[PDB]
C-alpha cells in the first residue's frame, strides 16, 4: 500500500518545476506569460517513458519470448507438482 | 530444400541442442546452407544466444559446403586479403 500511493502521488506530483520558490520568478516569465499566446498549455509532459527504436524492438520482444518459454515449461514442470496431478495419475 | 515441419519434432531437436551445446565444450559439425532443419539448428542456435551471460558467441558451429554450391562466389576470391567478406543473403 505503501509503494502504491507512492507512485500514485509521484505521479502527478513529479511534474513540478526544480525552481525554488525564492527563484519561481524565472520560471513565472519563461511559462505563466508564455501561457496567453496558446489555447491551452502544450509544455513537454515530465514523464519517464522512453520512444523505441525498430530493431531495439524486435530485439527486445524475441527475448521476451524467449524467456516466455523458459518460464512456461518451468511452469509445466510446477503442474506436475501438486498432488493434484498425482491423485488424478 | 526436401524437407517439411511438425511441431514436436522442432521442439525435440531445439531442445536437444540447446542441452547438448551449452553444457561443456560440444562442438557441433553441420553443412552450411539455410534449408529446412539445416536453418533451424542455426535458428535454435540463437534463440540460445540473444540471451547469454556470457553473450557474444558461446558456440562454435562449423559449416560445411561445397565451393562449386554456392550462389554469390562472385566477390569470395581475394589475391592476399582484404577481408570484408560480403555475403548478403
Amino acid at each position: 500500500i505503501w509503494k502504491f500511493q507512492r507512485h500514485d502521488l509521484i505521479e502527478e506530483y513529479h511534474g513540478r518545476p526544480a525552481a525554488p520558490p525564492p527563484f519561481i520568478l524565472l520560471s513565472h516569465l519563461q511559462l505563466f506569460i508564455k501561457r496567453v499566446v496558446l489555447k491551452t498549455p502544450a509544455k513537454r509532459h515530465k514523464q519517464l517513458k522512453n520512444k523505441l527504436e525498430k530493431n531495439e524492438e524486435a530485439a527486445l520482444l524475441s527475448w521476451e519470448i524467449y524467456l516466455k518459454e523458459n518460464y512456461l515449461q518451468n511452469r509445466q514442470f510446477q503442474q506436475k507438482q501438486r498432488p493434484e496431478q498425482k491423485i488424478e495419475d | 530444400k526436401n524437407f517439411n515441419m511438425k511441431p514436436r519434432l522442432k521442439s525435440i531437436f531445439r531442445r536437444g541442442l540447446v542441452k547438448v551445446a551449452q553444457t561443456t565444450g560440444a562442438w557441433i559439425i553441420t553443412g552450411g546452407s539455410h534449408t529446412g532443419v539445416m536453418k533451424q539448428v542455426g535458428e535454435a542456435v540463437r534463440d540460445f544466444s540473444l540471451s547469454s551471460s556470457y553473450k557474444e558467441g558461446e558456440l562454435i558451429t562449423i559449416g560445411v559446403a561445397t565451393w562449386g554450391t554456392v550462389h554469390r562466389r562472385e566477390g569470395l576470391i581475394h589475391p592476399t586479403g582484404s577481408f570484408p567478406a560480403e555475403y548478403i543473403l
